[PDB]
């Protein structure tokens, strides 16, 4: 996740194991019931698109499930660069490439480009934004757990 | 003896002053051509009535995109895009010429004057050519630039062609 610290900015620290672990043990109970989709949205507050990531490959079977949602993901990707087309550089210094479907979710970025966006003014909550697909994906594959 | 082109400036219409540049030519030939062609509009389209569509100041001014007029745009002679043709020349200070990109190989129409000494841009963006006469159009037109690059007036290619 982004946090601010003693000096006022907003800085990385890593996702806590047992934030990990509580999303593990949820859905090792609930398999992908609706009541998951309010957990997750829950203890992913502030989370960076790796961090959703490790969340997500944390889960062990529901393999149909789990295609699923990397699917709705990936719709959710294209559609954003349908609606955002690259814009030619060159990159002023203290600026950001401007990200990809693939760079919010966490494929063709690093962790270092995602704090960048996200702690940028204006920032680009690269986070909110995949967290957004990733609800939509739950939202979709819970059909099979009713 | 190199190609030489020229770019008669205006803000929201009204003149503000012709910028002349040399193309390395025996450097960047393709490269050159391109922008040399474009300028002249000979092969139908090109340069003339479109926008510096991102000027920020202390960096360079960026124009070309004569399709889309956002940066989104553009295209070269040669169709969508060319590669690039090589780094030989790099950003050694204000007034150097070089093409503006998506990434690696996506040379098109868009170009950019910079106007400070932009040594991480080396390897990235082609350098083609140089303000030869008219920098002070240049750093006049930076005034209308912005931290994000909009403008806050319409800064247009009047008019261009060959000089030399």
């Amino acid at each position: 996740p982004i946090v601010q610290n003693l000096q006022g900015q907003m800085v990385h620290q890593a996702i806590s194991p047992r934030t990990l672990n509580a999303w593990v043990k949820v859905v090792e109970e609930k398999a992908f019931s609706p009541e998951v989709i309010p957990m997750f949205s829950a203890l992913s507050e502030g989370a960076t698109p790796q961090d959703l990531n490790t969340m997500l490959n944390t889960v062990g079977g529901h393999q149909a499930a789990m295609q699923m949602l990397k699917e709705t993901i990936n719709e959710e990707a294209a559609e954003w660069d349908r609606l955002h087309p690259v814009h030619a550089g060159p990159i002023a210094p203290g600026q950001m490439r401007e990200p990809r479907g693939s760079d919010i979710a966490g494929t063709t970025s690093t962790l270092q480009e995602q704090i960048g966006w996200m702690t940028h003014n204006p920032p680009i909550p690269v986070g909110e934004i995949y967290k957004r697909w990733i609800i939509l994906g739950l939202n979709k594959i819970v059909r099979m757990y009713s | 003896v190199n190609p030489t082109v020229f770019f008669d400036i205006a803000v929201d219409g009204e003149p503000l002053g012709r910028v002349s540049f040399e193309l390395f030519a025996d450097k960047v030939p393709k490269t050159a051509e391109n922008f040399r062609a474009l300028s002249t509009g000979e092969k139908g389209f090109g340069y003339k009535g479109s926008c510096f569509h991102r000027i920020i100041p202390g960096f360079m001014c960026q124009g070309g995109d004569f399709t889309r007029h956002n940066g989104t745009g553009g295209k070269s002679i040669y169709g969508e895009k060319f590669e690039d043709e090589n780094f030989i020349l790099k950003h050694t200070g204000p007034g150097i010429l070089s093409m503006a990109n998506a990434g690696p190989n996506t040379n098109g129409s868009q170009f950019f004057i910079c106007t400070a000494k932009t040594e991480w841009l080396d390897g990235k963006h082609v350098v083609f050519g140089k303000v030869k006469e008219g920098m002070n159009i240049v750093e006049a037109m930076e005034r209308f630039g912005s931290r994000n690059g909009k403008t806050s007036k319409k800064i247009t290619i009047a008019d261009c062609g060959q000089l030399e």
